[PDB]
């Protein structure tokens, strides 16, 4: 026992350091950045602030960890559950692409992205923080070409104001898991600088509803 | 995809040039080699804990 | 000095309580309502703690302090059940010791119940204003606060059986319970009232913060779900102990009011507020239901 | 038109090595392994646990000394115990947190850690004047990576997502060799005892037999229904064994060319996460994701014992080079050792 008792000094100096370390984590939100194949996510990252991109912020004495995994172009099905736990996730759809082609519409593959991504065995409790990218794009573009060609069964006129909150309804209606998860909405406003305060703003509701869950208040 | 199709042949070729042997051979070398190390496996034959070093 | 050598005759004499020679329409009626009571809290309390230690989900502070309030409400029964088949004619044959025991299981019973309320709402408030994202705790406070409760509500039960008791203030004695003293009493009586105006603060505190940090969001409201959950609480608690906590004010202050009317029907309320305990801390988790069967 | 009559060559050749694997499928173990005698219950006991991990363990591996062994989680931190003390030596902390594999060193001087990030992080332990550092960090791979295995103090056999895999070189850090073929993500790979050979699973429901030293597939092994997420070498070196999320395992020979056995209950439905053979083969241990790991019997093809004391997924499963105990992880983030 000459040294064996270093052996437990070093084991219990290292345990305190993981405990201090998992304290100082346990304090940081983490939203999963999820989008299709063209998006505004960069733009998104940018306002806000090879394989996995990591970015780190604070707002108003709140720290936030927002990752994309844009660039694996692998099974989703395979590392999806590694990200099971996070607060939110932050989903970014461009409107602009409601017209547009990839042999089918992008709009409906970032549909059938986010059926797969909210409906999903490991996503059931976590929200979902929908981003509708290309405000002004998609109101200058609508005015040529109507939404019939993506949505058929629409029938309104053909404005920003009714398409945008068709779009929006749509996505929403996706979702299954109606009681167990909430779905925030949010037009980016490039103008405002306001992304922030909105992801704040359901984070704070997301930690609130999750502690009255904890116990028998909710 | 020719050159896909012309390297799974050619993949698919030195497959069936293997020295292949009937199964009965194998599973009977297969067996023989797991009975004889069957002495030296601790999972096998429970080991006292006295000797076994995680036991105590 | 002091009278430990007479009967509960003389006790019961120097007041106005009467003893019952025979089973009367009254005791056989409150009899018969104590029973069904007792074996209802009984049995409900003993499904909710089976459930929560059997399920793994039910592994956490809230759900600890809930079954510790369980048997808590367990105990509670179970006093109440001694306690008849030794009241009216059975009684009369009581000893002085019997008796104090068998008002200390009530008192101590009574008191970890509402011990429990209270930390149940400290639990809560702790968990609510937590605005550090997780903060999971040791989960070693849990105990503590038992043990706490366990130990106020032993030290409340046990102070009048020994020490505590009109036995030696024969003048300065209540009329609802000969031996015991009006001091006790007012002590217990402004215990609850703190406990439950810290409860009642607590809760609404939660739900000013609650509101105030779902505003903006808000546009199944969480405002309408967490007003009712806090009122049917607040309110139970009210029906139950107010018109029986009235009542040691009365026999204390009031001296000719007519106390011996409603004392058996308002200790069967505040034994049933234990009995409806586990339905309110239970009802809204559906993972809880869900585990019945 | 090519194409087509290529397809159709490819096809014959198919259905030619079905037939010859057919004849040369004269019985079945079963029936050979009829005569020898049961082994009978396995029991084994949970000796020791181990604690200081505050998220889900995705991977550990055992060193060749049998006392330490690496653990990862999604903490971010990469921990190395001593199971016979239980005693946590080293906690290094990750640049990433999402890993997904381990690996210690034959010699016991490097480990190696990788995910997400699609970079190999190889640690160094000699800790010459301070904390322990990166050694190095290969990169090159367009994919998560799942599995990595010390072939040497100087190569190391990195699998990825990317429907490829790879020999590396430390001092260098280039691809010194790219073996490809697969058609799905690589979820795991096994050595050989003399590191000649390897194999490979990935999600296209097959198994696939690399030389190192030439580079190309040796045999092409199929029957699974799903895709295999384990793989793990029969300590003679002719056979493996491979465990598919279809709730079965399949016990390939080399030299016959065929499935050689199967098992799976009905009683099972859920996926396999990892695979291990005993020191002598009898025992076929295999984790599931039902919380349990199920001991079989490589020969006899019926259950021999059940392991049940971990609250979530059993993610990883290792069994040592010596064969006095069994490591299991879960998402629990508690390790455990058995025997
Ligand atoms: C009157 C009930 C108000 C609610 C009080 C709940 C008890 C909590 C403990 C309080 C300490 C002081 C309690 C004094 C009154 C207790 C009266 C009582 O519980 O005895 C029942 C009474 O019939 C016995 O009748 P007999 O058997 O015929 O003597």
């Amino acid at each position: 026992s000459a040294e064996d008792k270093a052996a437990v000094e070093r084991s219990k100096m290292i345990d305190r350091n993981l405990r201090e370390d998992g304290e100082k984590a346990a304090r940081e939100v983490k939203l999963l950045l999820l989008g299709a194949g063209e998006s505004g996510k960069s733009t998104i990252v940018k306002q806000m602030k090879t394989g996995i991109v990591e970015t780190h912020f604070t707002f108003k004495d709140l720290h936030f960890k927002m990752f994309d995994v844009g660039a694996q172009r692998s099974e989703r099905k395979k590392w999806i559950h590694c990200f099971e736990g996070v607060t939110a996730i932050i989903f970014c759809v461009a409107l602009s692409d409601y017209d547009l082609v990839l042999e089918m519409n992008r709009m409906h593959e970032s549909m059938k992205l986010f059926d797969s991504i909210c409906n999903n065995k490991w996503f059931t409790d976590t929200s979902i923080i929908l981003f509708l990218n290309k405000k002004d794009l998609f109101e200058e573009k609508i005015k040529k070409s109507p939404l019939t060609i993506c949505y058929p069964e629409y029938a309104g006129s053909n404005t920003y104001e009714e398409a945008a909150a068709y779009i929006q309804c749509q996505f929403e209606d996706l979702n299954k898991r109606k009681d167990t998860k909430e779905i925030y909405t949010h037009f980016t406003c490039a103008t405002d600088t306001k992304n922030v305060q909105f992801v704040f703003d359901a984070v704070t509701d997301v930690i609130i509803k999750n502690n009255l869950k904890d116990c028998g208040l909710f | 995809s020719i050159a896909q199709a012309r390297k799974l042949v050619e993949q698919l070729k030195m497959e069936a040039n293997i020295d292949r042997i009937k199964v009965s051979k194998a599973a009977a070398d297969l067996m023989a080699y797991c009975e004889a190390h069957a002495k030296e496996d601790p999972l096998l034959t429970p080991v006292p804990a006295s000797e076994n070093p995680f036991r105590e | 000095q002091c009278f430990y050598n007479e009967s509960i005759a003389f006790f019961y004499n120097r007041s106005g309580k009467h003893l019952a020679t025979e089973w009367n329409t009254v005791s056989k009626l409150v009899m018969g309502l104590g029973i069904t009571v007792c074996i209802f809290i009984m049995l409900a309390n003993l499904l909710v703690m089976v459930a929560i230690y059997v399920n793994r989900r039910f592994h956490f502070p809230i759900y600890y302090l809930m079954a510790n309030l369980a048997a808590a409400d367990f105990f509670a029964g179970l006093a109440y059940f001694y306690l008849m088949f030794n009241t009216g004619p059975n009684t009369r044959r009581l000893t002085v010791s019997t008796w104090l025991l068998r008002q200390g299981l009530i008192d101590t019973s009574l008191t970890a119940s509402v011990a429990n309320l209270l930390a149940i709402a400290i639990e809560r408030h702790i968990t609510v204003f937590r605005m550090q994202l997780h903060t999971r705790m040791s989960n070693r406070r849990v105990v503590v606060v038992i043990v706490v409760i366990w130990t106020m509500a032993i030290v409340m039960g046990a102070i009048p059986s020994v020490g505590w008791n009109c036995i030696c203030d024969i003048e300065n004695c209540s009329n609802m319970a000969p031996l015991y003293s009006d001091s006790y009493l007012v002590f217990w009586a402004i215990f609850n009232l703190v406990t439950f105006v810290v409860m009642v603060v607590l809760y609404a505190h939660i739900f000013g913060y609650v509101r105030q940090r779902t505003m903006r969001m808000s546009r199944r409201d969480t405002m309408m779900s967490l007003l009712k959950t806090v009122v049917i609480v607040l309110g139970a608690f009210i029906i139950c102990w107010t018109p029986g906590l009235v009542l040691l004010l009365l026999d204390v202050c009031c001296p000719q009011c007519d106390v011996l009317a409603y004392e058996k029907f308002f200790l069967l309320l505040a034994e049933f507020n234990s009995a409806m305990n586990p339905i309110i801390y239970s009802y809204r988790d559906k993972e809880m239901s869900a585990t019945f069967r | 038109s090519e194409l087509d009559q290529l397809r159709q060559e490819a096809e014959q050749l198919k259905n030619q090595i079905r037939d010859a694997r057919k004849a040369c499928a004269d019985a079945t173990l079963s029936q050979i392994t009829n005569n020898i005698d049961p082994v009978g219950r396995i029991q084994m006991r949970t000796r020791r646990t181990l604690r200081g991990h505050l998220a889900k363990i995705y991977a550990m591996h055992w060193g060749t000394d049998s006392r330490l062994l690496v653990s990862a989680s999604q903490d971010g931190k990469l921990i190395i115990w001593d199971s016979y003390t239980t005693n946590k030596v080293h906690a290094i902390p990750l640049r990433s947190s999402w890993v997904m594999t381990c690996a210690y060193a034959p010699s016991g001087n490097y480990v190696a850690c990788g995910g997400l990030d699609n970079i190999c992080s190889i640690y160094n332990l000699k800790t010459r004047e301070g904390n322990v550092r990166v050694s190095r960090e290969l990169a090159g791979h367009t994919g998560y990576l799942s599995c990595c295995r010390f072939l040497d103090d100087n190569q190391i056999v990195t699998s990825s997502g990317d429907t490829t895999c790879a020999l590396w070189d430390i001092e260098t850090g280039q691809q010194t060799t790219t073996f490809t073929g697969h058609t799905g993500d690589v979820m795991s790979l096994s050595l050989a005892p003399d590191t000649r050979l390897f194999v490979s699973g990935a999600c296209d429901a097959s198994a696939k037999l690399w030389d190192v030293r030439e580079g190309m597939c040796r045999q092409t092994f199929t029957g699974h229904e799903s895709d295999i997420n384990a793989i793990c070498f029969f300590p003679n070196g002719n056979a493996f064994a491979t465990g598919s999320d279809d709730a079965t395992c399949r016990l390939f020979d080399l030299r016959a060319d065929q499935e050689l056995m199967t098992y799976s209950h009905d009683n099972i439905i859920c996926g396999i996460t990892s695979v291990s053979f005993s020191k002598s083969g009898r025992l076929l241990l295999a984790g599931y994701d039902d919380f349990n790991c199920n001991v079989w019997d490589a020969l006899k093809a019926d259950r021999a014992g059940v392991l049940a004391g971990h609250d979530n997924r059993v993610s990883c499963l290792g069994v040592t080079d010596d064969g006095m105990a069994v490591a299991t992880g879960s998402w629990d983030s508690f390790l455990k050792i058995w025997n």
